[PDB]
């Protein structure tokens, strides 16, 4: 069983610097990319920031060099440092990950986290 | 050491046979979804309209689990092709993306047909030396 | 770090402005000749006849020194475009690779014109998360 | 001032191995890629093998997994182990390199070697 554990998040005003983290656990053969999506009430789920095992990163058009995604391969964890927050950033941040689990080497499945409230 | 590069594959020999491996490129496999497992040199302008050009390196996830509509690498009787899949029974139809090209129709009874993998991207670089 | 990912460039601002960089990709720069300095997101099917489709990442080598017949990234009064170069004196023509687009003609005397770099290849991955 | 010092080659008979080596010395800022081309009498120069500093490798058709290019970044040197030599492999093998010399920051140039002859025979 693969699970995704989230931490971080909360309330902040304009500016500020909230830090998220998400960690994969269980029978994992490889984590190909971890990252974060955001769902703002009424609109669709949007990608915030992605990061691969070897360190490639990708950011959405609305994060203009304010957020910084990191990885810890040992701790199988991913971190999102988000500074210069805005009212429009308020949303629920779901962790997302592509994992090949132990059972299925070569087949990869998408795994999601429960979500984190981030209010600005 | 990263993604292998396969060129002309020998008739009736596995694709990733050393003899077909024309190098190892350092590209993040996980930059493709799903993961790129290898790169295949594209021969011909069959797929020019989706942007796959002669000489392009097709980023391919090794699998047989492909659904209709997808672009796949398929071996039809000792020949490897990159086309869009339309299977309906023992009639598989490998469609191109170029008006000058006409669909291929494979009859699983009469000919050998395997699916080598799924197209997950394209790298266009030149000779670099 | 890797190759920066330049998206849409605000007017006036330089390409590699920190708030244009939507990621860094772990691709071996020297897989391109000359080196890939950055990857720019192609916007439009202005170039599709040679396989530069919308959403493609163009591999760019930062130079002002480009010859004729080459695919360049250019700025025409803050319009970061990807076309083929045909310069005849003060007549710079930015030719597309599409029969639905017409050439861009620039008089160096009148318009402000910069060559941002040389197209050295293409990376076509999708969204990978 | 930068230079490609070649090292190795000569003759073997069919199925024979032969190590080639090539180093780049001088006012270098960056080695982008080193490797080997070849020229047979009458025919043109063709790439044999190439390697970047990060370890990317490329080979031509005629090398079917019989040659192996490798590098020592600290020695600025590349080595090609040719392994199952055929009489078709007889040619002059010129080391080639893509190098930014610190003379010209940002611009890379092509550099060539003297050329070493590889000959493959039959008793």
């Amino acid at each position: 069983q693969v699970q995704l554990v989230e931490s971080g998040g909360g309330s902040v005003q304009a500016g500020g610097s909230l830090r998220l983290s998400c960690a994969a656990s269980g029978s994992i053969f490889s984590i190909n990319a971890m990252g974060w999506y955001r769902q703002a009430p009424g609109k669709q789920r949007e990608l915030v920031a992605a990061i691969t095992r070897r360190g490639s990163t990708n950011y959405a058009d609305f994060v203009k060099g304010r957020f910084t995604i990191s990885r810890d391969n040992a701790k199988n964890t991913v971190y999102l440092q988000m500074n210069s927050l805005k009212p429009e950033d308020t949303a629920v941040y779901y962790c997302k990950a592509r994992i090949e689990p132990d059972s299925s080497w070569g087949t990869e499945y998408e795994y999601w986290g429960q979500g984190t409230q981030v209010t600005v | 050491e990263g993604l292998p590069l396969v060129g002309r594959v020998a008739a009736g020999e596995p694709l990733l046979a050393q003899q077909h491996i024309e190098g190892h490129y350092q590209v993040d496999p996980s930059l493709f979804k799903p993961n790129a497992d290898f790169l295949l040199r594209v021969s011909g302008m069959s797929m020019k309209d989706i942007g796959i050009m002669d000489g392009d390196l097709l980023a391919v996830h090794k699998t047989q689990d492909v659904r209709n509509g997808q672009v796949v690498v398929a071996r039809i009787d000792d020949e490897v092709t990159v086309k869009r899949l339309k299977k309906q029974g023992n009639k598989v139809e490998l469609l191109p993306e170029n008006s000058e090209f006409k669909p291929i129709v494979v009859d699983l009874r009469q000919q050998s047909f395997t699916i080598e993998g799924l197209a997950v991207g394209v790298i266009r670089n030149g000779d670099w030396l």
